[PDB]
């Protein structure tokens, strides 16, 4: 019963922050593990920052130190501070929630099911020159 | 709200080197114990020595493939040895921990008719057999430790190029109830290992105590003095895997129920990183017996 | 165009097919034998029944390593179980070769004591103790085989997905000198596990066959008939492991031998196709021996 | 102890076929696996065609179908022919052998350590656009 649902994400040039963030529904932190994927035109979709038990919060090399991923257990939400944009950056983001295997595995996040897990519906992240 | 993901530190090779320790003092006093009750005169086997011989063979059988976990903890959780045995180890570790409490629960099933229904006593043994108690129970072992060996696998979660050994509840359930069916295995397995058999050891260690208070002002001295020392070693044997199983069950209990209560993010980090120390805990029963039984069991330590 | 590189037909799962059934048919018979051999009294056990024992216990040791074996050819030669069990596996496959054969050495050497010689015969027993011999051979076994549990390896050669279990030589040898190394381990081990021990097998059955034919006109007729007994199973296990074990060394020593004297393609090609088979034989040798038990030793039979 | 000469350097337009040799002195079909890689400029190691046990030859995929590879025993001397050159097709070509495992592990030729086996002095071909 877990659901997503996007936010913000809209058009700014080159070298901007854009400010995006991703609700949720029926998931814990105990749970199920949180990330953001983009999916760019013409060819496929990529992680760009995954909630990770180990070696932490998992970043793309594109995003490496501009973007930001924080979660609130509390008011279950996930967030993305998308800083010094570049043209490349032109893409459809969502918000994905994979099941956490259990503590007798090591709660680690189950990416590699990222596919059967909830997907958010995505917003188009339209950034500009 | 921080909600740390990660684990503390890495506890070094501490636990590599606990179950090294647990394989080689496991293997070594786990093979003297069966060799023991086995090597001793068969007119003098007891009804307790059968359940002591199934108690070593769980215990071998789990330290056995302890060497393999051992590596898969040294490696960051890497598992190098397949699939099929991860099932194989994590089956073994249940099918020990399932057919030690059923064989402390028998031998405290024994003791309650040796020294409370003496009369009933000889009639269960003239009814119920030693082989087919050490039969059925260690089926009901196999049986109960088998969803464990069907959805186990190995998968590189997480892309850490590290292939770990976890529980697939993804087969048997859409990922809406892959948390009941977590939840429901795991309440199963703790309560038919550890709430169930200890109720009834607890019922038949009462009942004992109350037949020994009357029998403080009667009874014949030396049978006494003998049901005194097999009472002994089977309540050590049985509190001490409960102290050794107790933080596993507890905390996996917990963890379990805090998706109902809701509880908070630090608890639940908390619980996570403290876990593989109850594991560890837990393992090290597997060869905590027999220096119990030196300490003991007379008979030990003249073999 | 010289010629063809592939592996001839696929043969389906012909081979892990005759592999898990040795593998069923070796551990029961096995354990059986074991059973047989140490369930009578020590009084009445003779001296041949440690080395028939440690037979046992050499396909004990193999068979249940044959499933794996079985799986990695049904997947094309894949190995999904980790560098220390292709190790293992190997290990074991070369201990039961070795100790398996100085069990055969060792039961001749007894007949050949017992037939031409009895005085000294039971002076040597005097003097040589089973339990001593035995542990000799074993220990020498394991020391034969441990190269190959050094040297054995995983890797996926030919960028196939497939992971294959391979002796890997650059650790003991440079780029050309590999050949050296895999001519000397696979002529000193075709030559300590087939040749020296079947020459002295050789001798021994020589010297007992005159002794045999001498003593036609002489000697006892129970004991005859004992000795016979003792002797036709010993021949029967002697000859069975030839038959087994003699085509694997064959071409193993026929491709070394063409390594020099330069085969034409064509033969190494076919040498290179048949060897499954023979590993599968040597292995089925693992499971043959509790059947050659059954026949020839009422012994076996009655128990 | 085992060392191989190439041949057959040459400059062809596109649609050529243009042969290349390799020779060997001290290796066997027995105790070695050759092949053919090329190195682009400026670009890394790529292998072309292969002779495998365990699927008899193994071909580069930009590269299938338009070219051909043999062996000969007699003289130990490998030979692979490209037709229908492409201007791409410019690069460093070279012979490469590796010692070939036992039949106890099946004659798998051991590719894997291609960085450690002896390698050719290597070959250019040129191809005009
Ligand atoms: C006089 C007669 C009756 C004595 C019989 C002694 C027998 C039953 C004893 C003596 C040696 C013993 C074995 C010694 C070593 C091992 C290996 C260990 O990992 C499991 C127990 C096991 C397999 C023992 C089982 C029981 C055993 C076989
Ligand atoms: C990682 C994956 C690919 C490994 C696959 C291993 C499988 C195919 C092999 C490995 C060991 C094998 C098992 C070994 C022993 C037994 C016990 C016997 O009473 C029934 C067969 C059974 C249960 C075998 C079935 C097949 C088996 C499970
Ligand atoms: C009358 C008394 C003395 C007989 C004692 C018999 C003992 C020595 C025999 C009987 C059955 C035997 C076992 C049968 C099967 C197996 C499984 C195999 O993978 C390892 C050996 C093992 C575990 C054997 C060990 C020795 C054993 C326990
Ligand atoms: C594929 C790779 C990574 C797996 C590595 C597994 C290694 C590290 C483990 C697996 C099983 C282990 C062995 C299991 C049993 C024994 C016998 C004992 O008397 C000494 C330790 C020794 C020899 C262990 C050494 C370490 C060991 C070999």
């Amino acid at each position: 019963q877990v659901q997503l649902v996007e936010s913000g994400g809209g058009s700014v040039q080159s070298g901007g922050s854009l400010t995006l963030s991703c609700a949720a529904s029926g998931s814990t932190y105990s749970s199920h593990c949180m990330g953001w994927f983009r999916q760019a035109p013409g060819k496929e979709r990529e992680g760009v920052a995954l909630m990770t038990r180990s070696r932490g919060t998992s970043y793309a090399d594109s995003v490496k130190g501009r973007f930001t991923i924080s979660q609130d257990n509390t008011k279950n939400i996930l967030y993305l501070q998308m800083n010094s944009l570049k043209p490349e950056d032109t893409a459809m983001y969502y918000c994905a929630a994979v099941p956490r295997a259990g503590i007798e595995s090591g709660a680690y996040c189950k990416w590699n099911m990222k596919d059967s897990g909830s997907w958010g519906q995505g917003t188009q992240v339209t950034v500009s020159s | 709200s921080e909600c740390e993901y990660t684990d503390w530190k890495s506890s070094g090779a501490l636990i590599p080197a606990i179950y090294m320790l647990v394989f080689l003092l496991g293997t070594t006093g786990n093979g003297l114990v069966l060799w023991t009750v086995f090597r001793s005169s068969r007119e003098k086997r007891r009804s307790a020595d059968i359940f002591i011989a199934s108690l070593a063979v769980a215990d071998l059988t789990f330290v056995v493939t302890l060497p393999l976990w051992a590596t898969y903890t040294y490696r960051d959780y890497d598992w190098p040895f397949g699939t099929f045995f991860c099932k194989l180890s994590s089956y073994l570790i249940f099918v020990n921990m399932y057919a030690s409490v059923f064989c402390l629960t028998g031998l405290s099933f024994d003791r309650y008719l040796a020294i409370v229904r003496p009369v009933a006593n000889a009639r269960l043994r003239l009814r119920v057999s030693g082989a087919v108690a050490t039969a059925v129970l260690w089926v009901l072992a196999a049986l109960l430790a088998m969803p464990v060996m069907v959805l186990r696998t190995t998968g590189d979660l997480e892309n850490t190029t590290k292939v770990q050994c976890y529980m697939d509840y993804s087969m048997v359930a859409t990922v809406s109830s892959e948390w009941a069916w977590e939840v429901g295995l795991g309440v199963s397995s703790t309560t038919v290992g550890f709430v169930v058999p200890f109720t009834i050891m607890l019922t038949c260690y009462f009942f004992i105590a109350q037949t020994i208070a009357g029998h403080f002002r009667k009874e014949r001295i030396e049978g006494l003095r003998k049901r005194r020392r097999l009472l002994s070693i089977i309540v050590v044997l049985v509190v001490t895997f409960a102290l050794c199983w107790m933080p596993y069950h507890l905390v996996k209990t917990l963890y379990m129920l805090g998706s109902l209560l809701h509880w908070p993010c630090d608890f639940d980090l908390f619980l996570m990183n403290i876990f593989p120390y109850c594991t560890c805990i837990s393992y090290v029963n597997s060869c905590l017996n027999p220096f119990l039984y030196a300490f003991f069991d007379p008979r030990f330590r003249q073999a």
